[PDB]
């Protein structure tokens, strides 16, 4: 249609425009290439949009100018989003680097938060989305906004536990649930919590498990109460005996009960394939 | 006799599916009460610079009659 | 005598599992009751905390309009200055009491909780609206302002 | 009776299910609007600070 | 009534008033004082003529150097006219939008596309026009990043096209917004519904590959197993294997008795088993 | 990591040129009367040195760094941004040694309620009484400090805020053994609240408390007064409370403590009880 050739067009004119402005040599020209980008964005050459906002915000930067400077960084990253992945993160840690400096902080922990997706979605690496989500965690705290932390720890353990050593998601587990017990709403989800801590020392040796189940069933006595433990209990007991069947058994009337998240599908069988 | 206490099985049949029932509702009640804590802190950091914004363009209003009137 | 014995035994088998049957029925329906308690602690809790954040709405809404005129007149002034039962009685006997009971009282909450679920529905609606038109508001006069500075740095030359 | 009673039940059970459904789906639009409205209002606080900054700076400079 | 009469003479008198003070800078106050007598006509209450000197108001402020003012001019005289002329209307607002995406804020043209559409739809019968608007508006939501807006948008339109016959585009929506649901933590409650749907537009075409397609279903995601939806379907295909008409109205009851079928629902669960 | 070291030496050198340039401005204005663009600078100075220590996890530098502007830029006259500074200070101090804060949100309290800013004061009373709960037992200032900031919002007309600040008065008061407080502060909450749409349905709650803390005085006050809120709250004949309570005074009656436990023992077996009803329980069954 008459868009795509039209809009080309005319966004090709206003960055010669703005190249020629410049050429004399201000803040017209900064002008018209915000507007050649909006118009290439609306053409959808999502492509060498974010070019022209970083040749923008470079000029605009070139005059101390901060605050829009960073604004039209992040959206030149937003826009690389989809056509690159890569450049958009040096885009966006462009941005948090100013915002940082600048201490906005809950800014800066949320384009981490962004940058981790894209690094675990798209891509596929782990470390760097576990140190990305570190980074905004340890931020979020400092500021004390203790809801967003406690997410972002509860994904970094969850990772940690899927591929590293289980220590890390051990201590992120019993802190988190230390501290969701005493809360008035939040206290009927803890039980969660300590059950996985505690299927992650199973897979290290038993009797880890066993002094662990103890230690959590004296410190929070509702526990003792819950069908979590008592699986445990019976698992264990199976598993002392050498004796297969029980195991699946066990395993099958919980799940008949109750889905699994898939999460502890893959757990408890790695633990059955360890007990030989 | 066989027939009667296979219909008792049949009876413990629904119990089961009605347990699935509810324990749906109450865990979407625990998920919903999370997100609503959460809007209300970010509201109460939008209130506090509310007031910054109008506290200061409340002394810049009383700066500028100052200027206009005595200049004046 | 065998053939008696062994089909006597197979009764026996059976009457077990009848027991085991009803104490599953008897547990499950204690544990629904258990998680029907549970909802209702936090339904009130969500309607008391929607009630507060719907109140610091409000006074934010008008913060912003005092902003609004204020500004105004400053921008002004500025330019101037130029039911029977629930379970079918096979065998009687007191386990069928209590799960009747007990879903007598699972009936009764649910009850309750169809009102709570509606009341708390309503105020969402009227905060939305009342969020969308703040919007507007602060962008109305974001707009004012830079166009203000605008007209003020250009006057001089 | 029976059955009035118990398709009493799951009808009420249903609907609640749907209700909370609809209403959650707009707290979390409510949600993302609230999040662009902060910014706005934070960068708008901001900019006119810093510009009645210069408009001091330039009077007191010519006076 | 004495009401009607007083508004519409002293909005009349405003108006007039203000011709004759603009026919006597005097830019500016020709289209304030023109503002005033719009706003005193529409307390009158006569729409039409209230939107055309809103309208005029509108178009005087262009001739004033501003945009915003002139946009929101523009707005508030297709909200007039939305219950005049629609073509007008339209037109107006197509011209705010046009203006309000200019400056790039494309969620508030988004906005306004979604209520032309809605005006288009509801007043007139043209349905494929209303296609247009909504997926335009979705396209831009989807570009901001707002998903609820765009997943919205995509069900309507998905809806519309499933009425019209074109089942292939509904298919591709349906099942693309409920595996995209099923992925989010939240929302997944839901995400069963929309497979079911899918499977009833899938079997407009055949019976035969209706079985594969709720196999496919029932393997990407177990969970759609235990639902109603899924013992409904598979009992409905079954019972139609043999052409007996009593079983599957005998089964659209059973499930009816729980919760009413909705128009679309029942009007497809018509077509499909008449034939 | 690098950073530790990094920031603390950057930091550091930055501090070190800012003094020095404090040093140099007192010559700089007697000789050329430069103004305040050298203090304005210092104070730039100082914050961003504040900025990074709290990034570099030294909170107590980043505490007296900003504590340092404070001063400065309160020494130029300008009270809004002394006070911003110390609140900032506050915050930070919080982290380590827990009372320079106290002192620092004292400062700012004053500053803002000496403009009328009362809302502010509200909430930095708020933070003062939760530093003196969490790491202290000194609950008589926690009350003071409660009391001051429900006082307020009361005199700014922002309800459902006071009710919750004296709610947490009352249940305090509870706790040291004097109970008229308590009383007064429970009956009159649940009246208020008996008539709002929204809250109605947790009114019933706060009536149940009151009783109980009515319990400790003397059974025969007890019993008469569930009387006078049943009729008051037909609703209430509803709920579980009324039940329990009507089994504990008659198992109470005739000194049948085994009656009272098990029923006790049930009722916390649907639901688990609270520490601060566990207490009272057990204080009631001490007669």
């Amino acid at each position: 249609g008459m868009d795509t050739s039209g809009k080309q067009a005319e966004a090709m004119a206003l960055l010669a425009e703005a190249e020629r402005k410049v050429k004399n040599s201000i803040e017209e020209a900064c002008e018209i290439y915000a507007r050649a980008a909006n118009m290439f964005k609306m053409a959808k050459n999502w492509s060498a949009a974010g070019n022209a906002f970083c040749q923008a915000a470079q000029l605009h930067l070139q005059l101390q100018s901060k605050h829009d400077a960073a604004t039209c960084f992040v959206d030149a990253g937003n826009a690389f989003k989809k056509a690159d992945p890569q450049e958009a993160i040096n885009c966006l840690m462009r941005a948090i680097e100013i915002y940082t400096d600048m201490g906005r902080f809950t800014i800066a922990a949320k384009h981490h938060i962004s940058i981790a997706e894209i690094y675990e979605t798209e891509l596929v690496d782990v470390e760097k989305a576990i140190a990305h989500y570190e980074q905004s965690a340890d931020y979020y705290k400092g500021e004390e906004s203790n809801s967003s932390a406690n997410k972002c720890l509860l994904k970094v353990a969850g990772y940690a536990a899927q591929l590293e050593q289980y220590q890390k998601a051990i201590d992120i587990y019993e802190q988190v649930g230390t501290s969701a017990m005493d809360s008035p709403l939040l206290k009927y989800s803890a039980k969660d919590y300590f059950f996985k801590a505690a299927l992650c020392h199973f897979c290290i040796d038993m009797l880890n498990a066993k002094l662990a189940v103890q230690k959590y069933e004296e410190l929070f006595p509702a526990f003792s109460d819950s069908r979590e433990c008592k699986l445990m209990k019976k698992l264990l007991e199976a598993h002392e005996e050498q004796n297969v069947d029980s195991y699946t058994e066990s395993v099958k009337e919980y799940d008949s009960i109750s889905r699994l998240d898939q999460w502890l599908t893959t757990m408890l069988l790695r633990i059955k394939k360890t007990i030989q | 006799s066989k027939q009667a206490l296979s219909e008792i099985e049949t009876r413990h049949s629904e119990i089961i599916k009605l347990e699935n029932s509810i324990r749906e509702l109450h865990d979407m009640f625990m998920d919903m009460a999370m997100l609503v804590e959460s809007q209300g802190e970010m509201i109460d950091r939008i209130e506090y610079n509310v007031e910054h914004a109008v506290d200061y363009v409340e002394r810049a209003v009383s700066d500028t009659k100052k200027a206009v009137k005595y200049q004046s | 005598m065998a053939e008696d014995a062994d089909m006597r035994n197979e009764l026996e088998e059976m009457q077990r599992r009848a027991d085991q049957l009803a104490d599953e029925s008897l547990e499950s329906t204690r544990r629904m009751l258990q998680l029907v308690e549970e909802s209702k602690d936090a339904g009130i809790r969500t309607l008391v905390m929607l009630d507060e954040q719907g109140e610091q709405l409000e006074r934010i809404e008008e913060g912003m309009d005092q902003i609004n005129k204020d500004m105004k007149e400053a921008e002004k002034n500025l330019t101037d200055l130029g039911s029977g039962g629930f379970i079918r009685r096979v065998t009687n006997d007191a386990r069928e009491n209590e799960m009747d009971e007990n879903l007598e009282q699972v009936s009764g909450i649910i009850g309750n909780l169809r009102h709570m679920a509606l009341d708390m529905g309503n105020e969402i609606d009227t905060q939305n609206r009342q969020i969308d038109r703040i919007m507007e508001k602060a962008d109305s006069n974001k707009t004012r302002i830079d166009e203000a500075n605008q007209r003020a740095t250009k006057m001089l030359g």
